[PDB]
């Protein structure tokens, strides 16, 4: 098994300002026991892309710091947006 | 102040005799890091005539 | 060349660009930005 820790999300391209515009992501994923529970919202984090010390800073979703007890697996999940007034969807699998 | 063609004014200190730059702890730094912005208000102005 | 007694020269930090992978020994171009115009320096 491989469990996911987080999502080094949307690497620095040559044309992106929209990653400076969001403040909150909203997760739905399947835990190991009682799968597909709803989890809450948090704020984004800024980290170096892929941990390289000479590489810009992108968004990040620290999936361990949510309202879980267990892990995540390679199954159904959704990743939604809090734009400043409305909701939006960004990632699915 | 300053005039129309000059760069703005910079404030970074908080003493009467300017040392001790303004601090921010860890939670306020992580809130500032996540794209938020602080607001600046004025309260009073004392002057001369 | 990393010598601690050698003058400071230019450097092009190729890891800190918009890549995800590596570079290889094939076709490449490396160009100046002069202060107004564009100009070319290195080709392989």
């Amino acid at each position: 098994n491989t469990y996911i820790n987080g999502m080094y999300f949307a690497p620095t391209q040559t044309n992106k300002e929209a990653l400076d515009y969001i403040q909150k992501y909203r997760v739905e994923a399947t835990l190991q026991y009682s799968g597909f529970k709803d989890i809450g919202t948090k704020d984004k984090e800024m980290r170096n892309y892929l941990g390289d010390p000479n590489q810009p800073k992108t968004n990040y979703v620290n999936l361990r710091s949510y309202f879980t007890g267990g892990e995540n697996i390679m199954t159904y999940k959704k990743l939604r947006i809090y734009a400043i007034t409305p909701d939006d969807r960004e990632l699915l699998v | 102040y300053p005039k129309k063609g000059l760069s703005p004014l910079a404030l970074n200190t908080m003493d009467q005799f300017s040392s001790r730059l303004i601090p921010i702890n860890y939670d306020q730094l992580k809130k500032l890091d996540a794209g938020k912005q602080i607001k600046l208000e004025t309260t009073q102005v004392s002057g001369n005539f």
